[PDB]
């Protein structure tokens, strides 16, 4: 449930990491470890914001 | 109260990435890492030392010298070396995944900063593979983290 999010938010981090300039990575990461917080203190609606906000990252970087 | 100390560990890296420059989040990141390695092994006064290391940064978040900076990341990698010593009661998969996180410690050390983007790209992908048991890209990935550790040595 929350870990397949966790899986595509840690999957759009490391393709962010691959073009993306030091801005970027580093909003990545933030948003990986924010994930990381809500989903080891369980809440389902930060983790599902917090994936779309990855991959509104990774839109922008087309 | 080691679970809820790598979390206040997390909301001080974050509020230091809202703050801090590339070096000082560097630092913070390897801490968090040899955190969640001491995590692993079952060793609290690292992650409270951890704690404290971080919070020091958040507070003298404009007066810290680049050469402590350095001598904690030194003192981090170190330290992540000697903590995976009490890794032998688990699986071989959670074993190569710290010490993978541990060579990550230490690339950011001495490492430029491609460099350890490539690392921290290479930690996330060994943090893919153990949710999926995948033994055969994690032991390579340990591998190329070997071939970059020494490389930037
Ligand atoms: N888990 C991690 C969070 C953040 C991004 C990446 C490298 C470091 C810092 C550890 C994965
Ligand atoms: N300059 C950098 C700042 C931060 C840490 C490291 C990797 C990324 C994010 C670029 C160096």
């Amino acid at each position: 449930d929350l870990e397949d999010l966790l899986e595509k938010i840690k999957d759009i981090v490391l393709k962010v990491m691959d073009i993306g300039d030091d801005e970027t990575i580093k909003r990545a990461q933030k948003l990986l470890i924010k994930a990381e917080l809500a989903v080891e203190n369980k809440d389902l609606k930060e983790v599902e914001k917090l994936l779309k906000e990855a991959e509104k990252v990774y839109k922008e970087v087309k | 109260n080691i679970k809820e100390t790598l979390q206040k560990i997390k909301e001080v890296v974050l509020e230091i990435m809202d703050k801090g420059d590339d070096e000082q989040i560097k630092l913070a990141q390897s801490l968090l890492i040899v955190a969640e390695i001491a995590v692993a092994v079952g060793d609290k006064e690292t992650v409270e030392k951890m704690y404290k290391e971080a919070k020091y940064i958040l507070d003298n978040i404009n007066s810290i010298t680049d050469e402590e900076i350095k001598k904690m990341l030194e003192e981090a990698a170190k330290i992540a070396k000697k903590l995976l010593e009490k890794a032998k009661d688990l699986p071989e998969e959670e074993r190569i995944l710290l010490r993978i996180k541990a060579l990550v410690i230490e690339v950011m050390a001495y490492g430029d900063d491609e460099t350890i983007k490539e690392a921290q790209k290479l930690l996330i992908k060994a943090e893919l593979a153990v949710k999926e048991g995948d033994l055969e890209t994690l032991k390579k990935i340990l591998k190329e983290m070997e071939k970059m550790v020494k490389e930037v040595k």
